[PDB]
């Protein structure tokens, strides 16, 4: 039910969670829209 | 010396007590007052030493932003340290350090814009605050720069 | 170092007046008058003051009771 | 607030020796004893009247001295009684002394009187439910050589420490001797919330005593008089015996090894190791 | 209290030192002072030098400063020591007598006077004797407070009581009633009615030969420790031996018969100074005899009983019939408005209730408390511990017979600017002593300690 | 009359490391009248000193709480190595009232989604605090016990006063067979040992399992007050600990370094660990009039000892409770401390 390719594809869900935390989506899109990380690696971390 | 002399030595301790003795005005009071001084020096040196142990920024925005610079620093170099530990997806890893280095950069024009703008007691409080975060990420440079050294050389 | 002892009191206005009343019956001990929530006075006489105090009151009201 | 100060005085006769042999033979223990005597009575004065006790370590076991087990069966006058009494019965002990006593050299009981001593603060404690007592033990050690840090008794120490900090009782150390921090007390001070002091030999401690041993019973917002440093990089490799700092540890034996695995069968515990896992160690 | 410290400190300096050369004295007041001044001065006991006072500043760190100025202050009021602006600083040092006799007490000194006990065949029992100073003490107070019979036959004592009006009884008609002083003495346990006695017996005993240093170490030496040999015999003034035989008589000695013996060293004076345990034909077991009764329903329900204690009781409640483990009373506001009467402030019966009757409210004190110190941070609400509805009771009591208000403190000025009148008063906000404040007069009547951290700061 | 354990015949092995995941019970049924305020509020009382206890004695493992409202497994601490964060959250949970019904199953399948990221050679453990009488499953139950038994999860359930035939089910499945571990209290005295008895690692007989050397690092103490910093939180902090290797701050904790992900202790925690391992003999009683022994005690210096001939006071016991393999007497008081707190034996230290 839960892998880690699956939930690195979870792109809606993911963006959920950038809903859900302040904190969350500040720091991605800072790590994104700052030219920096592609969200597959961001969330190898928050897995 | 142990055994014979270690008996005698300690039937001459045990003797002295034994001797009467134990003469508690005779007991030292702090006898050489210099000898006193020197004690008294090492205790509040040590006291003051131990004391310094306090058990608060300027600028409130400065500050934040520079927080969110070393929440950036601290993500980017927890994925390297990652992966430069783990191993075959070293393009990967080529990236990563090739941020790395462009955040170095990055907070290096920082320092230099905030000793620009904000003075330097500003500039050396924010120094300070980003010295432990900023000397992890020279070293993590410097030991990429090892590895990839050793690896090419 | 200054301060400036004293019997310090503080109350609703209508009884601050009402002391001041009773005090300068008994001879102005009030030492001073800070606002109208404070006076400062010299304890040597509150004693007698509130001993009157309790006198009048029993005088006036007399305590009915019924 | 009464306090309950269980001095622990080791004397090794070969230490005492050490003594004599240290510097000059200008004076043996009784220097230290009679120093001691006037610190107890310092404190049997601070307080309300609140109790103390002594414990001895010699070459072959330990021995109380001043609560006096049941032998028949000046001053306030009190000090008196005190005072005489612990030194009665420390000139019976020296008569305790032979060859017999010069054989049994392999160990040194401090652990031992540590143990029973907080055992001892137990036992008063769990008596004595009404006025809580904050009580708090001493250690006085004659540092002599011979032996640059015996270890058959590091963990009985540790678990003397464990046993402080649940009964909320600070351990002061007081080690008279060579310049080698006695590393596992310097330790239990630190960690106990104590004290540590490092005096040199033939000094009349009583200042260094009233001073920085008094200030313990159940006060605390002042600042302790500790050495420098008290550094937790821990024990040396059990196989090596150099102090490590990245340490390598291997199971349920739990020993610390070096960075030198013997490959299999840590060398306490006789566990052969995946050599998958050994060589995924040595991925380096 | 007149916080007999207070009269120490009142004695001249010449005679403080008087008193020092005595050790047992330099002890036994040792045992008073504040524990920081305690530490301090066994700090300086021994170093043969005076010492600056930047170091014992330092010494002290935050949140405990005002036990500093404590210490100094009373040290310096008793003139222990003798401050010295040697070089403008401050070269501390205390009394050297006080140090010599200090420091030969420590370590066998030469303080015959307090050596002046005798070891011998103490053939005195614990009961023994103790009993008889026991039913003393209580005849006393009896007949001090008034029984339905007063055996008191102390005509010294008595003249004590009156002159100093030790209650406010009619001594002109023989009336040993319950005035200001005898509501003191009601409230006094045991520490506070033998000082106030003590004070008492000083104040009218000090016309003619008096001989204060030789009182107070006669008094000293029988609070010490137990004497008893050779005490009255050897160790004693002349004036010396008739203040101990009139304490004897006063109960605070208990000397044996045959007038002419050792000191007989009862419990009483080792109770002046120890501030511990109260108890005590041949019949008398009680460690909770005193069956007091006080709970949510301001009623007496009392199994145990003492009748001087239950008599005490009774003097703010009403007795109807006495029962064989009860006595009929209920405390109301009627009850205390009996002692009101008398003008007893609501004040010194709280702590007597929390600390006396407890005796047969040792569970009820053990259920409010609950150890609900610790518990206090996590659970808000305590579990009464030291009941609040009968203390609003009683301040509902004392309010309805009352109707002023005062504080303490002294009125401050020289607030020049408007900056630091501000910053001082959210400061005394920070640290909750500024009783009120207005920056437009600049004043305010309220603790110093809000100043004394101010200049403390500016200074230093 | 004796109240003792016989013998300990797993004195060879334990988990060491832990992970266990207690699930309290927040619904309907915990709800009534048994225990003094209720079942809940007396639960969660408990449940925060077994907190404590089991963070002090095995302090390098992790934990997480979840509770069962609604037939819902809601996580209300995520696994984690800080006490106070659990404790909190027991705070908050406390001042807030169960409803729904107990889904057990629920409950198994989120702690067992949680704990796959422990570690092999970390071991897992749920703490059921079954209350309720009930399930109300919202799929198979047996596959899920089986799924936990492929994931080597052994699970201890303590219900309340009954037996649940599917709980005993539960426990005689995962823990290898061996059924011991559905134990149910009959008093509240039973439930304070019985949280107690959980505290401490579990053996019954392990299989021959990866034994596997674990890298960490100690860190040591940092000096400057003024320089305050963190990066465990990104806060000021006036002085922590620096990793070996990673070389960066972390606010005090046994936690695993955020920096380099490498565990850290000190040392104090693997003291207590070896109490654990390989504990003492349990002391003997002396023989009543075998003993002719001291009349003291031994590590303390008591008086309790016999009373010599008293018809039937004599005749009960000679209080020498005395440990084997040192064969030195020691009061009742003694031998209940050592066996309890410090686990040095006294004597037996000593030769
Ligand atoms: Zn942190
Ligand atoms: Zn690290
Ligand atoms: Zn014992
Ligand atoms: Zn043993």
């Amino acid at each position: 039910s839960l892998s880690k390719e699956k939930l690195l594809t979870n792109l809606k869900l993911q963006q959920s969670l950038l809903k859900g935390n302040k904190v969350l989506m500040k720091v991605f899109q800072e790590t994104v829209i700052n030219a920096g990380l592609p969200p597959s690696e961001f969330w190898s971390t928050r897995i | 010396s142990n055994q014979q002399m270690l008996q005698q030595l300690s039937l001459v301790m045990d003797n002295l007590i034994n001797k009467l003795d134990l003469n508690q005005v005779v007991p030292n009071n702090e006898v050489s007052n210099k000898i006193n001084k020197r004690v008294i020096t090492a205790i509040k040196i040590n006291a003051k030493q131990a004391k310094h142990n306090n058990v608060e920024v300027k600028s409130t925005l400065p500050i934040d932003l520079l927080e969110s610079c070393r929440m950036l620093h601290t993500t980017c170099c927890e994925f390297l340290k990652h992966f430069y530990i783990h191993q075959k997806q070293a393009s990967t890893v080529k990236k990563l350090y090739n941020h790395l280095k462009d955040c170095i950069e990055k907070l290096n024009e920082l320092f230099q814009d905030v000793l620009n703008g904000d003075g330097e007691s500003m500039s050396n409080t924010c120094t300070a605050y980003l010295k432990p975060v900023l000397n992890s990420i020279t070293l993590a440079t410097h030991k990429y720069d090892e590895y990839f050294n050793e690896y090419n050389n | 170092a200054r301060a400036r002892k004293g019997a310090l009191v503080q109350c609703d206005p209508s009884i601050k007046a009402l002391i001041l009343q009773i005090d300068a019956k008994m001879s102005d001990i009030v030492l001073e008058e800070l606002d109208d929530t404070h006076l400062l006075v010299n304890p040597s006489k509150v004693e007698f003051v509130k001993h009157e105090l309790n006198r009048l009151l029993s005088k006036n009201i007399y305590n009915p009771m019924d | 607030s009464p306090s309950l100060l269980t001095v622990i005085i080791e004397i090794a006769p070969k230490l005492w020796t050490t003594f004599d042999e240290e510097g000059n033979e200008k004076g043996s223990i009784i220097k230290v004893l009679e120093a001691l005597i006037v610190f107890l009575n310092a404190h049997l004065a601070f307080n309300s009247a609140n109790k103390v006790a002594v414990i001895a370590a010699y070459s072959q076991g330990i021995k109380y001295l001043y609560p006096e087990s049941t032998s028949a069966l000046d001053m306030y006058r009190r000090f008196r009684n005190v005072d005489e009494t612990l030194v009665e019965e420390i000139y019976k002990l020296f008569e305790l002394e032979k060859k017999q006593i010069e054989q049994n050299s392999q160990r040194s009981t401090l652990a031992g009187a540590m143990s029973a001593g907080l055992t001892y603060v137990n036992r008063i404690s769990k008596e004595s439910v009404t006025t809580s007592l904050k009580s708090r033990l001493l250690v006085l050690t004659c540092g002599s050589g011979s032996s640059k840090d015996e270890i058959f008794q590091y963990i009985p120490i540790m678990n003397c420490i464990f046993s402080a900090t649940k009964m909320k009782c600070p351990i002061d150390v007081v080690k008279i001797g060579g310049s080698k921090e006695s590393t596992f007390l310097q330790q239990t001070t630190d960690a106990t919330n104590g004290v540590y002091l490092h005096v040199e030999s033939t000094e009349g401690l009583i200042q260094y005593l009233a001073t920085a041993m008094f200030i313990d019973p159940s006060l605390r917002p002042i600042i302790v008089k500790p050495n420098h440093g008290s550094v937790d990089f821990r024990t040396s490799c059990y196989l090596t015996g150099r102090v490590v700092a990245v340490g390598f540890i291997c199971s349920v034996c739990l020993c610390v090894l070096s960075i030198i695995p013997p490959g299999n069968k840590c060398p306490a515990c006789d566990s052969q190791f995946d050599e998958h896992v050994i060589a995924k160690l040595k991925r380096k | 209290k007149h916080s007999v410290t207070q009269y120490l400190e009142e004695i001249p300096q010449q005679v403080q030192n008087r008193l020092y050369t005595s050790p047992a004295t330099c002890l036994a007041i040792y045992r008073i002072l504040p524990p920081l001044a305690k530490f301090f001065i066994m700090a300086m006991v021994f170093n043969e030098n005076e010492v600056p006072l930047l170091d014992l500043d330092k010494w002290v760190n935050s949140n405990g400063k005002l036990q500093f100025q404590n210490a100094i202050k009373s040290m310096k009021s008793l003139h222990l020591l003798i401050p010295n602006k040697s070089s403008g600083t401050l070269m501390i040092n205390l009394n050297p007598t006080f140090k010599i006799s200090l420091r030969n007490a420590l370590t066998g000194g030469e303080v015959q006077n307090s050596f002046g006990v005798v070891v011998e065949e103490n053939v005195v029992s614990l009961d023994l004797l103790d009993e008889y100073s026991a039913n003393k003490w209580e005849t006393i107070l009896h007949f001090m407070v008034g029984t339905p019979l007063a055996k008191i036959p102390s005509e010294k004592v008595l003249n004590l009581l009156k002159h100093s009006k030790l209650m406010e009884e009619v001594n002109s008609t023989g009336e040993f009633k319950i005035t200001n002083e005898g509501f003191q003495f009601l409230l006094q346990e045991i520490n506070s009615q033998l000082w106030t006695l003590l004070l008492q017996y000083l104040k009218m005993i000090e016309t003619s030969k008096m001989d204060l240093v030789d009182v107070l170490h006669f008094i000293f030496m029988l609070g010490a420790l137990e004497v008893g040999k050779a005490y009255k015999i050897d160790a004693l003034s002349e004036t010396q031996r008739i203040m101990l035989q009139d304490m004897r008589d006063y109960g605070l000695v208990f000397q044996k018969h045959s007038n002419d013996s050792i000191f007989y060293p009862t419990k009483l004076a080792l109770m002046l100074t120890s501030d511990t345990k109260t108890i005590r034909g041949l019949k008398n077991q009680d460690i909770p005899d005193g069956s007091l009764i006080v709970e949510t329903n301001f009623k007496i329900y009392s199994y145990s009983n003492s009748p001087l204690q239950i008599a005490v009781l009774s003097l703010f409640v009403h007795l109807k019939a006495r029962f064989v483990n009860m006595v009929l009373g209920q405390i109301t506001r009627e009850s205390i408005r009996r002692a009101l009467t008398n003008g007893i402030t609501a004040d010194q019966i709280i702590a007597y209730l929390e600390t006396h009757a407890h005796p047969q409210m040792r569970r009820l004190a053990e259920e409010k408390l609950e150890k609900k110190l610790e518990l206090d941070p996590n659970c808000k609400e305590p579990l009464q511990v030291l009941p609040p509805t009968v203390v609003d009771q009683i301040r509902l009591w004392q309010l309805e017979l009352d109707r002023v208000i005062t504080y303490e403190g002294s009125l401050y000025s020289d607030f020049e600017t408007s900056q630091e009148y501000n910053l001082l008063s959210k400061y005394a906000q920070d640290i909750g002593v500024l009783l009120w404040k207005d920056d437009k007069k600049k004043k305010f009547f309220i603790s110093k300690e809000g100043n004394s951290q101010v200049l403390d700061f500016a200074k230093r | 009359k004796k109240r003792t354990a016989k013998k300990n015949i797993t004195p060879y092995q334990r988990g060491i490391i832990r992970s266990l995941i207690l699930t309290l019970d927040c619904s309907e049924a915990m709800l009534e009248k048994d225990l003094r305020p209720n079942r809940h509020a007396m639960i969660i009382q408990y449940a925060i000193d077994f907190v404590h206890e089991f963070f002090d004695q095995n302090p390098i493992s992790q934990m997480g709480i979840i509770i069962m409202r609604n037939g819902l497994a809601q996580l209300v601490s995520q696994v984690s190595g800080n006490p106070q964060d659990h404790i909190d959250a027991l705070k908050s949970i406390r001042k807030q009232e169960p409803k729904g019904n107990p889904s057990l199953q629920n409950a198994l399948e989120m702690a067992r989604g949680l704990l796959l990221p422990v570690p092999a050679h970390c071991t897992r453990e749920v703490l059921i605090v079954f209350g309720s009488l009930s399930t109300t499953d919202p799929g198979d139950i047996h596959q899920t016990i089986d799924s936990l038994v492929s994931e080597k999860i052994r699970v201890k359930v303590l219900g309340l006063s009954a037996q649940v035939a599917i709980c005993k089910e539960l426990c005689k499945a995962t823990n290898y067979g061996d059924e011991s571990f559905y134990k149910i209290l009959l008093d509240e005295t039973h439930l304070k040992e019985l949280f107690n008895e959980a505290v401490t690692p579990l053996p019954v007989n392990k299989i021959n399992k990866g034994f596997t050397l674990v890298k960490m690092g100690f860190p040591t103490r940092i000096f400057e007050d003024t320089p305050t910093f963190c990066s465990c939180h990104s806060k000021l902090v006036y002085g922590g600990y620096f990793c070996p290797n990673c070389h960066s701050k972390v606010c005090s904790l046994p936690t695993v370094c955020p920096c380099c992900d490498l565990m850290l202790i000190l040392s104090t925690h693997l003291a207590r660990s070896y109490h654990h391992l390989m504990p003492l003999k349990t002391f003997a009683e002396v023989p009543t009039t075998e003993k002719f022994r001291s009349e003291d005690c031994f590590s303390c210096q008591s008086r309790f000892p016999i009373l010599k001939n008293h018809k039937n006071g004599k005749l009960l016991t000679s209080s020498r409770y005395r440990c084997e393999d040192c064969k030195q007497e020691f009061c009742v008081d003694c031998d209940v401390f050592i066996h309890e707190i410090l686990h040095n034996c006294p004597g037996c230290e000593s030769k």
